[PDB]
């Protein structure tokens, strides 16, 4: 639908002004995320399993 | 009622210039130099653009990360509802790890995002000098900037690597908020004995004061003598002229002795220097050295006596 | 801008493509880790 | 997040705590020393005592605390410890519409303890309640509920399970600033230890986490605070703890902050099972008391004014 | 004597309020009508502070009384006598140093104007330099007068006056948050910083790599506008310098000015205005 | 610390370094502030303080060698230099009394208006070019988009009345800053370099108003050799000029006021 | 677009790189914004309910 | 994987380049750290044995 008036979008839009906004946006984003995530309950890390190897293993 | 060179009054532009080339290595400048003449109407209104090397993004990018976990973790505290955030910004902060973990690293959660975000702010920060050193001799420049930024860089790492690491106590090592942060000189005055009792501060001190004066004259002076080219150092360095003339004659029919448009711009990068150097020195041997100052220093026949308008009891004693 | 048509409609193009990959590698991403720790 | 010029006009208050020229000195608004006043203002003791009659435990059903009193001024208590406390209610506040000698009324079982409280006070602890010692109008300064009390703070929300820090947030609890915001229920209610100068210049001493004394501050401060008087008052700062340097006052408040370990850990703290729930707080607890509590910002609550003199049933016997 | 070149530029007179009369050099100084003066306060203090040295706290006997730097301070009256002459042994003398060292730096600073005459040359210096006289006086006058005590002020003590700050300092408790305080401190260190570049730029320069010529503005301008992305410029830094500082300066005078005869709550405090904003 | 030797310890020992290490890089720094203007000439007087040394007690540094840009001769310091005239006579005798300017102190070239010979080369750009022109090579240049342009501007007298206008604006290649005007004086209908520092702008009448000469003294203003272009030497020549009338232009200002 | 639709006009005014680039930011933000305002106080599904087994039931 | 070639026409290769190298170097001490900070800290508190637990004692 969108894409075929879109290509004139590129018409004012510089394209490196899309290829570098957008990675920066998508990366700090996306760190943004695991990021609050990961300090939010289903963190994976340090919270549950596998079995406590390290509980099991260190005594 | 002559023109005190306060701000650029009339100004003038001219194409953006790109600084003069560098040699095989040092990657394109970027960006599309931009002009502002509010901020022109202090200083060369044009801006940029800038570089960026391999330190130049690795550093900066070591960078924009502490900040966006001594951010991140931050906002949390007021769980994540900004509003307050705004409202207790000036107070907010993270801090570092338990006395438990005093070297450890701290778990995820207590004190663990300062360490994580500390260290990123220890390299960036350290790399940063990079982008000087480098940047800076590859222009054919020698290094004086570099220079000092270690002393800074120092006193800097004697607020952790240094002392923090060197007492075991991942706590030690200085806050991360303003008012937090603004609260660690306060309690640390207090910890041992009364700051205001080490040498190495009551001396870091009036050299960031020398520099508060100092920086503070010639400043005046070359404007002064700005008329006469003096801000035009540069060359007065090299081929002298009315400026340094009537400059330095001032001070010489002043406070006496007086120097050089050279010399003068030593002692400023002294002092300046020989501040975070000061910094860093107290803030070293008070710790893992002497622990109150203030008995220190009558220990030593320093502290002063007063008379004695009032005194109190001591429970631990009679009781 | 800096082009005429031509050039636009091209990048348009694959410049899609290229979103697509995106959006499907992240979409199944996603569903990847739905399947395997369940938020809401 | 601005620059400022302060907010009140001069001239201020001028007291020198301190030698001629060394330091310690304090500054306070009369505009507002006025005020402070004339509203912290005691309310008149009840008139003469009876002296004549028996005793109380004698002609009342039961009555272990004034049971010495005759009846007459022991009425004048009840009257009083209506006043101070809920002269709104009258006085079924304390008692069962009609049959006196009930204790079904958790008002009264505490009020008793109450009054094991200022008693015990006003004579083992004259030290630092000394002879204004202290009465109900204190605390409950006409309002049942002491609008001065203090639940172990729970702090601030909490991000997905995870906000363990308790020092930056600023809360009034401490004149306003990014500290503990409650180093009252670790050092009032319980009793960790407050010093942490090092006893000598160099090191192989005093151990203490700096975190440690970054608490004493805030402790320090609320105190400081409660009384309103900056540190200078108690301390030669330079010397916060050489005490040979610091002022009496000092030691007077050593002990206060033990006469409230005492009332905390002692009194207000049993009697939360007798305490419903809108006087429990978060964390499961009773409204114990901070010196904030009856000082309410000045050094002898009411500045000095000795209502409790007046009343011989608030002395142990 | 004279300088290399400076014997060609001590013409006769400029001087300000009079002074053709003493209008000459000693040594590398200039006298006219307040070289003259201020020296007058100098002995008259510098040794009539001596005396202090001599007499100290209880009396010239008193254990107490010593001469080591470390300790000797010549405290001011105590609040007793507010805004009038006290007893030298107990304030008057500390007013009578401090009445001088007004002057001393008030003559010196004007001399600096007829100076800046002479050397027919712009005056920022001594503007400049009265802000730093100012901060002395909104610190031990604008102040103590707003709390109608002379010994009101701070004493006279190679580190003993540290302390007579270590308190009033606390007499808010944090003083750390005096709004004012925050960004006074943070000029007394944007100028410890840019400082610590220009005078070191220059000095790299001027003075750059081995077998390498005294690089130019068209370096300058852009060692900036590389690292940091911007430069000030030149002519500026000898801007925002005196700036900085300059202000640091009359800011840290609001600084003390208003602590006491302009807010009495521990500082701290101050900053709930914001809090209590009906909004968060 | 005063009295001789107390206590003892550690930390004690370095706060002794620094403060020993500074009482060196003192000197250092002493040397170095001598290298140019050195020595001293007279001996109008001695050298005042503690230790009345031969010249200086850090012995003047060695000769210091500045390798010039491209095109350039080589300068060094410390740097024996060839005494200077006084065009003036000493009021008195007196070791450190003042000189007077002989004839017409305004040109007399004398303490409120003197100056040094700076090398008679007009200093150059980064490549090559000189750096300060006038507006006229400085066509590649453009008056700040809003500040209103000096160009028409008429100059005035500090007396007041008008001494000539205004023509090109002398901008500079390293800097887009405004460095100097030219001034077609009314008298001479010549060019007089006005030196910016010195001009004063009065953007609502169009005026410059330089409390630095009278109108007249703008025709004794030392006259630019090459108008495309000022060296060094000049750079300091026109500039002296107006200096003076801030102590000559009127027998007020240099006397005292009270 | 009743009215909406005279606007046209308006592009020569608000220059099109002006008005399309900044209000694809200002969009960005608010974004984020209004996910951490909801997400702070109103419910917070990542920590507010279950699924938050796992974390407890699921960790020892 | 075809058209993707294009991409360096208007895109100076070497920024993109210089950029991921800063990119992946400090991610790796960031995980690494993110993680030893966390979920295993494989480095210090479970194996092999604590020779100085067991042994320093
Ligand atoms: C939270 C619960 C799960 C989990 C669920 C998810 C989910 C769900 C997703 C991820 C995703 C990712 N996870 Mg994970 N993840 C977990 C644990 C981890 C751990 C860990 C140590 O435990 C790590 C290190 C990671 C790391 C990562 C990243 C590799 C990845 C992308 C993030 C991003 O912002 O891309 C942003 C992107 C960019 C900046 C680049 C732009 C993309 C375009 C198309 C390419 C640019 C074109 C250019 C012009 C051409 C030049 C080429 C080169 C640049 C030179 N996860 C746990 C176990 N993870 C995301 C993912 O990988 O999707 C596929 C995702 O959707
Ligand atoms: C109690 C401890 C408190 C505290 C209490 C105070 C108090 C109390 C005061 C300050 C003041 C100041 N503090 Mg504080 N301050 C604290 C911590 C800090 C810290 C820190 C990093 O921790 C910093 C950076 C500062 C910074 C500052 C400055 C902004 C400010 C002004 C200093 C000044 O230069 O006056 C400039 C002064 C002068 C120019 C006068 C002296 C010069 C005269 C004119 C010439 C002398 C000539 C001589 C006699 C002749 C002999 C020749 C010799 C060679 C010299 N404070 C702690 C928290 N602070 C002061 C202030 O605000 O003043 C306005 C002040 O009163
Ligand atoms: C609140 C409880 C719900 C929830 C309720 C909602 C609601 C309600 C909404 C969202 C919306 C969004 N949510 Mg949600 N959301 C939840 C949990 C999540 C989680 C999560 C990890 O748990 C994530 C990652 C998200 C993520 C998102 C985003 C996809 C989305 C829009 C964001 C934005 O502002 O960009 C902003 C915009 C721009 C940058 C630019 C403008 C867009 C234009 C049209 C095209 C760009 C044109 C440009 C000029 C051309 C050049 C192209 C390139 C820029 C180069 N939600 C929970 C479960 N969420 C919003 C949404 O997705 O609406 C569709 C929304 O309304
Ligand atoms: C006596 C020594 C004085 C001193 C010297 C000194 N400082 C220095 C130097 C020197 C010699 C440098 O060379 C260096 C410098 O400026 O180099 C160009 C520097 C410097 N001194 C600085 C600061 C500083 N110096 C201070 C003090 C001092 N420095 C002393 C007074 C102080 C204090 C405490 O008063 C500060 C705060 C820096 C400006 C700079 C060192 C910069 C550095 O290392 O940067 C590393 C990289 C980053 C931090 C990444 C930045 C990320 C992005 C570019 C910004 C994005 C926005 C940001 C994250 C805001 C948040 C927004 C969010 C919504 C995303
Ligand atoms: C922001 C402004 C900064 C500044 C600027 C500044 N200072 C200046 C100047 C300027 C522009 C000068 O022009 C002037 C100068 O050097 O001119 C050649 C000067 C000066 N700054 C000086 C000092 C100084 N400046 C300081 C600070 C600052 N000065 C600020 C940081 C400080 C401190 C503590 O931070 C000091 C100590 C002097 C060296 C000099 C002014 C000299 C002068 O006029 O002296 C007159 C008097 C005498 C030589 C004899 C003294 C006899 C008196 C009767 C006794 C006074 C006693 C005194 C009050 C007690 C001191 C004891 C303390 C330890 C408690
Ligand atoms: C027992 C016993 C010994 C008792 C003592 C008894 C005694 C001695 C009694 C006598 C007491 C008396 C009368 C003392 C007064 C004696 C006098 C006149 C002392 C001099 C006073 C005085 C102000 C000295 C200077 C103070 C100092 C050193 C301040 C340091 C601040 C500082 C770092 C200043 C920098 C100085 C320099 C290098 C200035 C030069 C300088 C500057 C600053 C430029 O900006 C500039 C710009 C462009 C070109 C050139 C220059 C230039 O040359
Ligand atoms: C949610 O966030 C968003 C997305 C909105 C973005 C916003 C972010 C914001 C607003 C961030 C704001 C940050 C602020 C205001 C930060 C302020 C910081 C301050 C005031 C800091 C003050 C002092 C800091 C000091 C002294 C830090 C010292 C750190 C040190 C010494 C770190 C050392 C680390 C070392 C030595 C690491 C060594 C490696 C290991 C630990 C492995 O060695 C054993
Ligand atoms: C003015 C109204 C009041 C009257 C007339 C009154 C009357 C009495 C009487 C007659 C007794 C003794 C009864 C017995 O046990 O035999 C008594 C006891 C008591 N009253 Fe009241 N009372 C009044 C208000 C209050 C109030 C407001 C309080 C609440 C704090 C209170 C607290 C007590 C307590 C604690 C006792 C037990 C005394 C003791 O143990 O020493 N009374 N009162
Ligand atoms: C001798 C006079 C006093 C009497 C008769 C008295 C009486 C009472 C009563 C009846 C209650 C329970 C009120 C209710 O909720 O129904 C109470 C609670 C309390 N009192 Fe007192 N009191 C006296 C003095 C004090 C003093 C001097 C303090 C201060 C240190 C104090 C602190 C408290 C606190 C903290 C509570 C708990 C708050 C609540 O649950 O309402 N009281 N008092
Ligand atoms: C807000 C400013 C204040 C600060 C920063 C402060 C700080 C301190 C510190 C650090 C100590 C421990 C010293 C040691 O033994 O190592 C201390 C102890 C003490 N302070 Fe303060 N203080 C403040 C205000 C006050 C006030 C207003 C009083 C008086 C009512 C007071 C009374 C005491 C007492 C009695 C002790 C020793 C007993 C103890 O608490 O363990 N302080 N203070
Ligand atoms: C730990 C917290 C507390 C501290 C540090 C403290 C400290 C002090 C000090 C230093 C004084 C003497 C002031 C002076 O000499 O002028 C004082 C007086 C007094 N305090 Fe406290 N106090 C505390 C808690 C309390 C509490 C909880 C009460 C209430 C029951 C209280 C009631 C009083 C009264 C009535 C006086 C005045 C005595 C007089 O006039 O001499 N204090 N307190
Ligand atoms: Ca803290
Ligand atoms: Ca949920
Ligand atoms: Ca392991
Ligand atoms: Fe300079």
């Amino acid at each position: 639908t969108m894409n075929a008036n879109l290509y004139k979008i590129w018409l004012i839009l510089d394209p490196r002004r899309v290829l570098v906004s957008i990675v920066a946006f998508q990366i700090v984003l996306g760190l943004l995320i695991h990021m609050i995530v990961l300090s939010t309950d289903l963190n994976w890390l340090d919270d549950n399993i596998p079995v406590s190897y390290q509980a099991l293993g260190k005594k | 009622p002559e023109y005190q060179n306060i701000f650029t009054a009339v100004q003038v532009r001219a194409p953006a210039y790109p600084g003069v080339p560098l040699p095989k290595g040092n990657l394109p400048r970027i960006g599309r130099p931009i002009f502002s003449y509010w901020l022109g109407k202090i200083g060369d209104a044009q801006i940029g653009p800038i570089y960026l090397g391999l330190t130049g993004t690795l550093s900066i990018f070591f960078g924009l990360v502490a900040i966006s976990i001594i951010g991140f973790n931050m906002l949390a505290s007021v769980h994540w509802d900004v509003f307050q955030f705004l409202k207790h910004f000036f107070w907010l902060g993270l801090e570092p790890p338990p006395p438990q973990y005093g070297l450890r690293i701290p778990p995820l959660s207590e004190g663990g995002w300062w360490l994580m975000a500390g260290l990123f702010l220890t390299l960036s920060i350290l790399l940063w000098w990079v982008r000087t050193y480098k940047r800076a001799e590859a222009l054919g420049m020698s290094q004086h900037l570099s220079w000092a930024f270690a002393a800074a860089i120092f006193f800097y790492l004697v607020l952790g690597f240094i002392r923090p690491v060197m007492m075991g106590s991942w706590a030690k090592a200085v806050p991360f908020g303003i008012f937090p942060h603004l609260d660690w000189t306060a309690a640390f005055s207090i910890r041992y004995g009364n700051l205001y009792y080490n040498p190495f501060h009551m001396l870091s001190i009036a050299f960031l004061y020398g520099s508060a004066l100092l920086f503070a004259m010639h400043g005046a002076t070359i404007l002064s003598v700005s008329r006469f080219g003096g801000d035009r150092e540069i060359d007065q360095i090299t081929h002298r002229g009315t400026a340094a003339e009537r400059a330095a004659l001032f001070w010489r029919w002043t406070m006496g002795f007086n120097v050089t448009m050279e010399s003068i711009h030593r002692w400023a990068w002294w002092c300046a220097v020989l501040t975070v150097i000061t910094a860093g020195i107290g803030i070293l041997l008070s710790g893992t050295v002497v622990d109150n100052w203030y008995l220190w220093a009558v220990k030593h026949g320093m502290a002063p006596a007063y008379p004695e308008v009032v005194t109190a009891v001591n429970p631990y004693e009679t009781a | 801008t800096g082009l005429t048509d031509d050039e636009a409609k091209e990048f348009h193009a694959i410049f899609m493509q290229s979103m697509y990959a995106w959006f499907g590698l992240v979409v199944i991403a996603h569903l990847l880790a739905w399947l395997y720790r369940p938020w809401l | 997040s601005v620059m400022l010029l302060g907010c009140e006009g001069p001239p201020p208050g001028t007291e020198q705590i301190g030698y001629r020229g060394v330091g310690m000195e304090n500054y306070y608004n009369k505009r507002q020393r006025a005020l402070s006043i004339q509203a912290n203002q005691p309310v008149e003791s009840l008139p003469a005592a009876d002296s004549t009659g028996p005793k109380a435990s004698e002609v009342y059903q039961n009555v272990q605390v004034l049971k010495d009193l005759s009846v007459g001024e022991f009425t004048r208590t009840m009257v009083a410890v209506t006043t101070w406390v809920s002269p709104k209610e009258g006085c079924n506040y304390c008692h069962v519409p009609g049959n006196w000698a009930s204790d079904d009324i958790y008002t009264k079982v505490v009020s008793r303890r109450m009054f094991e409280l200022v008693r015990a006070a006003n004579s083992d602890w004259k030290a630092h309640v000394a002879e204004t010692g202290v009465t109900c109008y204190t605390c409950h300064r006409g309002n049942p509920v002491p609008k001065y009390a203090w639940v172990t703070d729970p702090g601030p929300k909490y991000p997905s399970g995870l906000k363990p820090t308790g020092q930056n947030y600023g809360s009034k609890t401490v004149a306003y600033a990014s500290l503990p915001f409650d180093p009252l229920t670790p050092f009032l209610d319980q009793a960790n230890e407050i010093r942490i100068t090092g006893n000598a210049a160099l090191a192989g001493s005093n151990p203490a986490s700096l975190k440690q004394a970054e608490w004493t501050f805030g402790l320090m401060m609320n105190i400081s605070d409660s009384l309103g008087v900056g540190c200078t008052f108690c301390h030669n700062t330079r010397a916060f703890n050489d005490w040979t340097q610091s002022t009496p006052k000092r030691t007077t408040a050593w002990y206060a902050i033990r006469h409230v370990r005492d009332i905390n850990q002692n009194y207000i703290w049993p009697l939360n099972d007798v305490l419903p729930a809108s006087r429990k707080g978060p964390y499961g607890d009773p409204l114990r008391v901070s010196c904030m509590t009856c000082h309410q910002a000045v050094n002898k609550p009411l500045y000095g004014a000795q209502m409790a003199k007046d009343y011989p049933g608030l002395y142990k016997t | 004597a004279m300088l290399s070149f400076e014997k060609k530029y001590r013409v006769r007179g400029g001087t300000l309020i009079g002074g053709d009369l003493f209008d000459f050099w000693v040594g590398p100084f200039y006298v006219g009508f307040f070289g003259v003066v201020g020296f007058c306060f100098t002995l008259l203090g510098v040794l009539l502070i001596v005396w202090g040295a001599t007499i100290g706290p209880t009396g010239p006997t008193s254990d107490l009384q010593t001469y080591n730097l470390w300790r000797i301070s010549i405290a001011p009256p105590d609040l007793s006598y507010g805004l009038r002459m006290a007893p030298l042994t107990e304030g008057g003398l500390w007013q009578i140093i401090t009445i001088c060292a007004a002057g001393a730096f008030i003559s010196w600073a004007l001399r600096e104007v007829e100076i800046c005459r002479k050397l027919g040359i712009g005056f920022h210096v001594p503007f400049a330099f009265s802000f730093a006289i100012g901060a002395y006086l909104v610190l031990v006058f604008v102040r103590p007068l707003l709390m109608g005590a002379w010994g009101h002020g701070f004493p006279y003590g190679i580190l003993s006056h540290l302390d007579w700050v270590s308190n009033v300092g606390y007499q808010f408790l944090h003083f750390h948050y005096n709004p004012a305080h925050m960004l006074a401190i943070s000029f007394f260190f944007t100028n410890c910083l840019a400082l610590s570049m220009h005078g070191s730029l220059i000095l790299s320069v001027t003075n750059p790599q081995k077998g390498e010529p005294v690089k130019t503005s068209e370096h300058e301008n852009t060692f900036f506008r590389d690292i940091v992305g911007y430069s000030i410029g030149a002519l500026a830094i000898h801007r925002l310098g005196l700036f900085l500082a300059l202000s640091a300066a009359f800011w840290s005078a609001v600084c003390i000015l208003i602590s006491g005869p302009f807010w009495t709550r521990g500082w701290p405090e101050w900053w709930n205005w914001w809090l209590e904003l009906p909004l968060w | 610390s005063a009295g001789i030797t107390h206590y003892i310890d550690a930390a004690q020992i370095t706060i002794w370094a620094f403060w020993l290490f500074f009482f060196g890089l003192i000197i250092y720094l002493r040397r170095e502030d001598k290298r140019e203007g050195y020595p001293l000439d007279s001996d109008r007087t001695e050298r005042s303080g503690g230790r009345v040394k031969v010249v200086g007690f850090p012995d003047l540094p060695d000769p210091k060698t500045f390798v010039l840009p491209h095109n350039g001769g080589t300068v060094v310091a410390p740097r024996v230099e060839a005494p200077v005239a006084v065009n003036a006579t000493p009021f008195s005798p007196a070791p450190g009394s003042p000189l007077v300017p002989n004839g017409d102190p305004m040109l007399s070239g004398f303490g409120p208006a003197a100056s040094p010979d700076r090398p008679k080369h007009c200093d150059l750009t980064f490549e090559g070019l000189p750096k300060i022109v006038p507006m006229r090579v400085a066509k590649e240049f453009s008056i700040a988009e809003g500040d209103p342009d000096p160009r028409g501007m008429t100059v005035v007298g500090l007396d007041g009345e008008v001494a000539g206008t205004v023509s090109d604006v002398w901008v500079d290649r390293s800097e887009p800053q405004i460095r100097y005007l030219e001034v077609e004086v009314a008298a001479n209908k010549k060019k007089v370099l006005l030196p910016i520092g010195f001009s004063r702008f009065d953007k609502k009448a169009r005026k410059v108003k330089v409390d630095a000469i009278k109108a007249a003294h703008f025709a004794n203003v030392p006259t630019l050799s090459n108008p495309d272009q000022v060296t060094l030497y000049e750079e300091d020549k026109v500039c002296a000029y107006y200096a003076g009338g801030k102590l000559y232009a009127t027998a007020e200002r240099a006397g005292p006021l009270l």
